[PDB]
RNA sequence: CUUGGAUUUACUGAAGACUAACUACUGCGAAAGCAUUUACCAAGGACGUUUUCAUUAAUCAAGAACGAAAGUUAGGGGAUCGAAGAUGAUCAGAUACCGUCGUAGUCUUAACCAUAAACUAUGCCGACUAGGGAUCGGUUGUUGUUCUUUUAUUGACGCAAUCGGCACCUUACGAGAAAUCAAAGUCUUUGGGUUCUGGGGGGAGUAUGGUCGCAAGGCUGAAACUUAAAGGAAUUGACGGAAG
């Protein structure tokens, strides 16, 4: 391809790129609002959390760290902020 | 029914052993080698000598009461070749054609799980 | 000059490979370089599979196979015609020969 | 000069009741004389007989049982279990390329103090929809499978007597349990107890042996 | 001659030179 | 070597090595190298990260660590192979190839040695230039698939992306003397950073001095003299105790 719009890449191909290989690098991680099953208290949890986060109300682990994204425990619902 | 021995056939590339024992292998019934059938060293392992060796074994087996045999064919094994010698195929066919009955057949070549150093040197035997 | 881009062996991303002895002459040859053939032969030749089946005391007894993996050095294999000299352009072809 | 076969006496080999076809076959020995009795020189003999013969079925053609004679009753030899092994051709037909081989062994004693080494073998299974050429398990998975083999052989041997274990080996109870227990680790095929070795035997109990012969 | 054997010959000849000079130290 | 029972057969035992098959254009390591199980000890790359510090970096005379095999010193082991040596053949001769024995050695612990076609014969760091399918490790989205267990939060497999690797196939924009090369390209349209090395063939890695080593030897290292080629890649032919 000799002629191509480098300043306006296709958003489809833009989403497949590595996070450092876009025009402006941008993280693919996010923050979530986590509902434990026991109660209803907003707890902000990083998507790629490295800590076994526990909510303040009840000492229940919300997520377990993995190689990539943290794994939410059963009965815990998240909503992306 | 039948009376089983064990035909332990050791077929190397220099000779052929046709050795019939009992089930335990502690009692030897007949042991005829291909070298007892020829007067040349070069064909002690010939298919022809193995067939003659097997026929003498079968005749000896019949007069003792052995009517069937199990086959345990082996090559030299160890650090040496694992393929059976040319006489092992003839001794097996001769036994079957001699009125002896055949049971299980197995290869029992000794095979190392590594091993000791094999003779010949690093560059092998140069011919 | 360089005859093969692979140097006649199969060592890439590796320092050293332990040797194997040629079946025929017991020469030390690196495991990746040795010409290896897997053979599954009938223990009884097809001529004798009939008369030996009649002498069997077992109805429907399957004759065991003979499994063996052979290692050859380059000299052992070339002499026994296991591999042959190929033309300069035909050397690159590394698919198994279309015989079976 | 003497024809040593005129002095041979034939004996019958009897398998334990754990097997079906207890008439294994015949052996011979020098006839009992004044210096040497035939009985004492005949016990301790080991017979290697295919399991398909002891059970009739051809499904056991690739396993062969070692029977050790340790009692003589007239012309009958009362044998006991001495070991288990695969035929050489069967083992060679299972070891293919483009798959992982995993092995384990453990030394364990039965309820009646029979010290055994039990060898387990298994291979990675290719899924029916699999496209890639090879079926390799990661070395961490193989360590987990190997750990699962060992604790099952230890459990299924130490909790039963040697006679009961013989009844377990014939239908591959241990092999079926290892395959089931490792399903969540990796799919496996051809899970077998490929060898059993007697290392040490307890003090001889003729009454215990006699109960295994009728 | 072969380079390896040419090298061995000189090493044996160097060895002699050292021993001969040592006589007078 | 064998009727003093060899070779062969079954059972039992002991020694040292070695880790077959699985084993691959697969993995790891700075390289040399590394392949039975488990435990322990301390490391490591890659990946993921909206964590942290902020130039701490690249390459490096001098100077260091490691460095196959063989070899040296002293203990221990010494199964097998096996320099030397001894022997039977072959031969005109073979103290060679081949056969049978065999000592150092091969293994290990404490130290030395510091060299290999130690090779990808291809320094390291950085950027860019072309298509394709595989594969190993991590991560991220998703199945007429098998299985947990009956399903999920099971695992395997399948399909997609991506980062890193080991490589491979096609083409030649381009390079090259060519063989060939995705780097050996972006080099007379000659300059991204930096270390090392070469200057016709021999004499010669020799002599001498120094230095390291117990030694073997290593590192550094000439000159006199001699010579018109030596050499690289490819072409045609001739020949081959190479194949078809
Ligand atoms: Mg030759
Ligand atoms: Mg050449
Ligand atoms: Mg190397
Ligand atoms: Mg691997
Ligand atoms: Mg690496
Ligand atoms: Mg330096
Ligand atoms: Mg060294
Ligand atoms: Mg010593
Ligand atoms: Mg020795
Ligand atoms: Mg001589
Ligand atoms: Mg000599
Ligand atoms: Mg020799
Ligand atoms: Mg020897
Ligand atoms: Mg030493
Ligand atoms: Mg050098
Ligand atoms: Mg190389
Ligand atoms: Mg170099
Ligand atoms: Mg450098
Ligand atoms: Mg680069
Ligand atoms: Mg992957
Ligand atoms: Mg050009
Ligand atoms: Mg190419
Ligand atoms: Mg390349
Ligand atoms: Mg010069
Ligand atoms: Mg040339
Ligand atoms: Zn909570
Ligand atoms: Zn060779």
């Amino acid at each position: 391809v000799l002629v191509q719009d480098l300043l306006h890449p296709s958003p489809a191909t833009e989403a497949k790129q590595h996070k450092l290989k876009t025009l402006v690098q941008q993280p693919r991680s996010f923050f979530m609002d986590v509902k434990c099953q026991g109660c209803l208290n907003i707890t902000t949890v990083f998507s790629h959390a490295q800590t076994a986060v526990t909510c303040d109300s009840c000492s229940t682990v919300l997520c377990t760290p993995t190689g990539g994204k943290a794994k939410l425990t059963e009965g815990c619902s998240f909503r992306r902020k | 029914s039948q009376v089983f021995g064990v035909a332990r056939i050791f077929a190397s590339f220099n000779d052929t052993f046709v050795h019939v024992t009992d089930l335990s292998g502690k009692e030897t019934i007949a042991r005829v080698t291909g070298g007892m059938k020829v007067k040349a060293d070069r064909d002690e392992s010939s298919p022809y000598a193995a067939m003659l060796a097997a026929q003498d074994v079968a005749a000896k087996c019949k007069e003792v009461g052995i009517t069937a045999v199990h086959i345990k064919l082996r090559a030299t094994g160890g650090t040496k070749t694992k393929t059976p010698g040319p006489g092992g195929q003839s001794a097996l066919r001769a036994l079957a054609r001699s009125g002896l009955r055949i049971g299980r057949i197995e290869d029992v070549t000794p095979v190392p799980s590594x091993s000791t150093r094999r003779k010949g040197g690093r560059r092998g035997r140069r011919l | 000059p360089k005859k093969r881009a692979s140097n006649g062996r199969n060592k890439k991303g590796r320092g050293h490979v332990k040797p194997v002895r040629c079946l025929n002459c017991a020469r030390c040859v690196p495991k990746d370089k040795a010409i290896k053939r897997v053979t599954i032969r009938n223990m009884v030749e097809a001529a004798a599979v009939r008369d030996l089946s009649e002498a069997s005391v077992y109805a429907e007894y399957a004759l065991p196979k003979l499994y063996n993996k052979l290692h050859y050095c380059v000299s052992c294999a070339i002499h026994a015609r296991i591999v042959r000299v190929r033309s300069r352009t035909d050397r690159k072809i590394r698919t198994p020969p279309q015989r079976k | 000069v003497v024809d040593p076969f005129t002095r041979k006496d034939w004996f019958d080999i009897k398998a334990p009741t754990t097997f079906e076809n207890r008439n294994v076959g015949k052996t011979l020995i020098n006839r009992s004389t004044g210096l040497k009795n035939a009985a004492d020189g005949l016990k301790g003999r080991v017979f290697e007989v295919c399991l398909a013969d002891l059970q009739g079925s051809e499904d056991h053609s690739y396993r062969k049982i070692k029977l050790r004679v340790d009692e003589v009753q007239g012309k009958n030899l009362l044998t006991n279990f001495h070991g288990l092994d695969f035929t050489s051709d069967k083992l060679r037909s299972l070891v293919r390329k483009w798959q992982s081989l995993v092995e384990a062994n453990v030394t364990v004693k039965t309820s009646d103090d029979y010290v055994l080494r039990v060898f387990a073998i298994a291979f990675t299974k290719r899924q029916p929809n699999q496209i890639k050429k090879t079926t390799y398990a990661q070395s961490s998975k193989l360590r987990e499978v190997r750990k699962k083999m060992i604790e099952i052989m230890q459990r299924e041997v130490s909790n039963c007597t040697l006679a009961q274990l013989t009844s377990k080996l014939i239908p591959e109870v241990i092999g079926r349990e290892i395959e089931k227990s490792t399903q969540t680790i990796f799919p496996l095929q051809n899970v077998h107890i490929r060898k059993v070795k007697l290392l040490k035997q307890p003090k001889f109990d003729l009454g215990s042996l006699l109960a295994l012969h009728g | 001659m072969r380079d390896k054997w040419r090298k061995k010959r000189v090493r044996r000849l160097k060895r002699k030179r050292r021993k001969v000079r040592a006589r007078s130290k």
